[PDB]
Parts: C-alpha cells; structure tokens; sequence
C-alpha cells in the first residue's frame, strides 16, 4: 500500500474513516488540533470504492486520545487492521469493521494521541501513533 | 488531565 | 542531533 | 502590548525581525517547519514604523539554534526586548539592536525550540519560547 | 501542578 | 493483587520473572538504568510457589526492547496476564507462561520502556509501561 | 540507544 | 574544574550549596525526588574551603522552583557563577554570593527542573539544568 505520515500536532478534533463489514479498513483522514486551531490532515484512501463513511467528532478538549483497539487479520491474502474501536473519557466509538482475526489494544494512562502513521492499499495495511503529554 | 499536548515553556524575558 | 522535533511512536499494528 | 502565541512546532526554518538601535526589536515572525512542511507563522508587527529588517535563514534540518540571547532595557518608559542574538551550530546571527540594558542568554545542550509567544506594542514588550527534544 | 516529573503512560493490559 | 508502581527511570538493564506452564505470569521485578549506574526495582513477589524464574539480562544501552506482547486470561475466574514475551533489537525472550487467552502487543517505533507498574495477587494481574524518548 | 534523554538548558558560566 | 553531571530525576527536594560573599559559589549538591522518594545526590564540592554552607529545603511536590538566576563574572582570572538565587511559588532563596559582573536567569512557565550538571574549581566554573514536563 501507499504509506502516509501525518507527523505530530497537538490533540485531535475528529477522526473521518470508512469500512466495510466483509473486508477491512478503507479511508482513514484526521482533523487535528494545532496550537488550538482545526488543521486538517490529508485524505488518505483507499485504491478501491464500496466503503461506509464514519465521523468521530470530539468535544475537544475535554474529550480525548484514551484507547484505540482493533482487529488485524487476513482479507484477500493481505495482513490488514480490520477493525478499529476509538474509547475517549466519554465515549466508546465503534467498533468499525469486521471484528475478526488478532486483537489489539493501546490503553493509554497518561498522554495523547497527536499523530497518525502507516500505510493503505485496498485497505488500512497498518498503522502507528505518535504520543506525547 | 485536558487534550491538548504540553511542552517546556522557558521564559518570558522582557517586561 | 537534528533540528527536527522528536516524539514517542508506538506501532506499527496491521501488516509486518 | 498585544499578547502572541505561535504554539509548538516540529522546529524553526526562518526568523524574520526588525529592530532600531535607537528603541528595540518591532518585528517578530517565524516559519516553522510542521512535519517536513515549512508554516507561516503570524506576523507580530510593531504599532509603529522605521526598523531595519532581519531575515534569518536556517539550512534546516542540520542547522538548528542552540543559543538565544539578548538585553532588555527601558526604552519610552516601557521594559522592552533591545537586541536579540541568535546562535546557531554554524554561526551566530546578530546582534540585532544594541548591546545594552540586562543582559538574558538560553544556551541548549539538548533539546530544540520549537515554538515562540510573547507580546508586541511599538516594541517587543517581552518573549518565552517552547523547548521540545 | 506539582514539583513531581510527568511521563506517557501505556496500559494497563490484563485485569480491570 | 498488591498494586505496584516502579516509577521512570533512564532504561532498563535487566527483567526478572517467573511463570507457570499452567496458569500464568508470577513474580516480577526490574534493574532499571538510572543515569548510567543500575536501580534495583522492588521485588514484586506473588502471594504462591511454584513459578518457574527467568532472567532476562539485557545488553544495556546498545540493547532495548522495541516490542513487548504477551496474552491476557482467565485463571482460576481472575483476569490475569498469562504470558509475556520481550522483543529487542538484538533478541527475542519467551514467550514466557501459557500462549492463551486474547492477545496484546506493544510495538515501539520511537522511544523507550523506562519504567513498570501494575499487580500482583497469585499472579500477574495487570501491568503499564512508562514510555520515554 | 537505551538511555532516555532530558531538554538541558545551559551552560551558564565559563564557556 | 572538574565537570560533574547528576542526570536526571522526577524532582527537587532540597539544595545544599555554599558561598562566600567575597567571591563565588563554592560547593554544590541535591537532595533530588526520585519517584516519591529522597535521592541523595553526590556533594559536588571545591578544591579550597572558607564557604558559609545554605540549606533550600523545599516543600516537595507542592512547592518547586519557577526561577533560578545569577551573576557571571571574573574571579583570579577564571569566569565562574558568582551568585545564585532560587525562587520556588512559595518564596525566593538568594541572592547568595556576589550579585557582581553578568546577570543571567532561567525563567519556567511549563515544566521542571529535574537535574544538574556544571563544573566546580576553586568555585562553581558553570552548570546547566535538565527541564522535563
Ligand atoms: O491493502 C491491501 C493491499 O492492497 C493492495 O492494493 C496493495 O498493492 C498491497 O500492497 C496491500 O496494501
Ligand atoms: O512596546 C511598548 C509599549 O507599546 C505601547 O504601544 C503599548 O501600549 C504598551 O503596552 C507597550 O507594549
Ligand atoms: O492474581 C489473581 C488474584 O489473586 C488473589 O490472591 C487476589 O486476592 C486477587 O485480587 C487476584 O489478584
């Protein structure tokens, strides 16, 4: 897939992604936060159409990123997230996906999620996220 | 605890 | 060093 | 004056200032680099007029300020930001404006300054920087 | 808020 | 359990652990670095016998673990950590305890593992990691 | 490297 | 001198140092935090005596040092640290020594002093500070 690096901010503002309940992942794209103003992070898409769209809008700030989890497995011969769960102090958002493979999890105790990275194909090959306090 | 990150500030030097 | 600001990165989760 | 906060970036490619022997620093504007990007900064321009103009350019990422030092000084009855000094792993930029009044210095063994706030009237009334490794 | 040095924090993983 | 906390400190130098075949992690404890010498962490003992011990030396600094995975599980009706396996740069180490129940796996891309904390009761009930660049 | 680093500010004195 | 460096820690408990009025400051040492723990740090002391020793017992974690400042200047030919004064939330300590030759300050509006490093000769040549949210 084609790799993306979005770098780090300052928080999140919303989270705009697309799936699809047979297959995996699609579009993942961010609005971030930037010293207290939107910064709309780039569109990442997919290769192909036929997903479902999902808007995570948080009440930034005193919403927030406090566990991303999910499910990597195999679609079509290809290793790829194919679900994602967004939990905030608020509220549980998702799960989005097929909820089906090996899970993963990243509680988080103390910090942020300021940032977003990894790759996309057909489908949301991989992903990492920069934190900081 | 808030969402928006933190960083060293140093200073102000000035008024 | 470098004049580029550094951060904690976890992952990846998905492919490798 | 009017307060600023430019807010925290992934570092500094060039700052632009202004400043008059007879007063202080009147300009202050950053470009930021935001993930590999260069970012326009705010312009904090002084009320009034006749600084001579400072660009300061970095051949970022290699080069990178690891010492920033000045004076302040009472200029029309108001504590202010005279001369500036920016110093990096290749040269030293300045002084701009003259050498007089208390002197400040923030040398850096580790870390970078990512980020500028402060406050602007006719001059810059004062300054604080964001560190960040 | 306090003199005491902060530091991110993943988990926790197993129980509660 | 009995609730530890190691607190941060500049690395790790070694892990000391101990495990059932059939039932899950028990006693854990840590020589930490702090500022180039080592820190012996508390030995954090399970409240039973019959743990097989491992010591998990690491070649500090050139070595540190880049990823840490293990399974989370029902014993004896608690929710507890059955096994736990350190990926480094240099090594693998495990896995450790019983490969059953859901997974987890916290890959690092950037930054270090400089402290732990979590409980202890008959087993290894929980456990966060502090992360610093 | 395993060793955590800290932003250091200074040296203020000799240099 | 001799360079001496403590590393780093997750706080301040109490600076002992010494000076004399006449010239500058002479011995230096921490009593640092280390995760809700005193950390006796080493003495880091001159080569000549004849210092008037100064206890800064600090209120730790609710009380922290917001400011450290002081005078560089010459002394039998060598530029050393003449005088050091601490200013926490709760109250200033100094000046001690001799507020002679170039002024310097260090003022924190996020973050703490969580470490020393610096020189000592006949008197302290030089120090800098670690910084850590
Ligand atoms: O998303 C699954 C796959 O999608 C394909 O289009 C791409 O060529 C693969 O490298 C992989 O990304
Ligand atoms: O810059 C010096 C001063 O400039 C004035 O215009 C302003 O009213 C003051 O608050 C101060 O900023
Ligand atoms: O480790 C599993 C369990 O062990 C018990 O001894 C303890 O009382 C429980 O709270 C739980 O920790």
């Amino acid at each position: 897939g084609k790799a993306f690096d979005d770098g780090a901010f300052t928080g999140i503002r919303e989270i705009n992604l697309s799936y699809n309940k047979e297959t995996a992942i699609g579009d993942f794209q961010v609005v971030y936060d930037l010293n207290g103003s939107p910064y709309v992070g780039e569109n990442h898409k997919s290769f192909i159409t036929g997903f479902t769209p999902v808007k995570i809008s948080l009440d930034f700030p005193s919403e927030y990123i406090m566990e991303v989890s999910g499910y990597t497995g195999k679609v079509s011969g290809y290793v790829v997230v194919r679900s994602l769960t967004f939990k905030t102090n608020k509220k549980t958002y998702g799960p989005y996906g097929v909820t089906s493979g090996t899970p993963f999890s990243l509680p988080i105790e103390n910090g942020l999620i300021v940032g977003f990275k990894g790759s996309i194909g057909y489908w949301l090959d991989y992903f990492s996220m920069y934190l900081s306090l | 605890q808030s969402g928006i990150s933190q960083t060293v500030i140093v200073g102000p030097w000035g008024a």
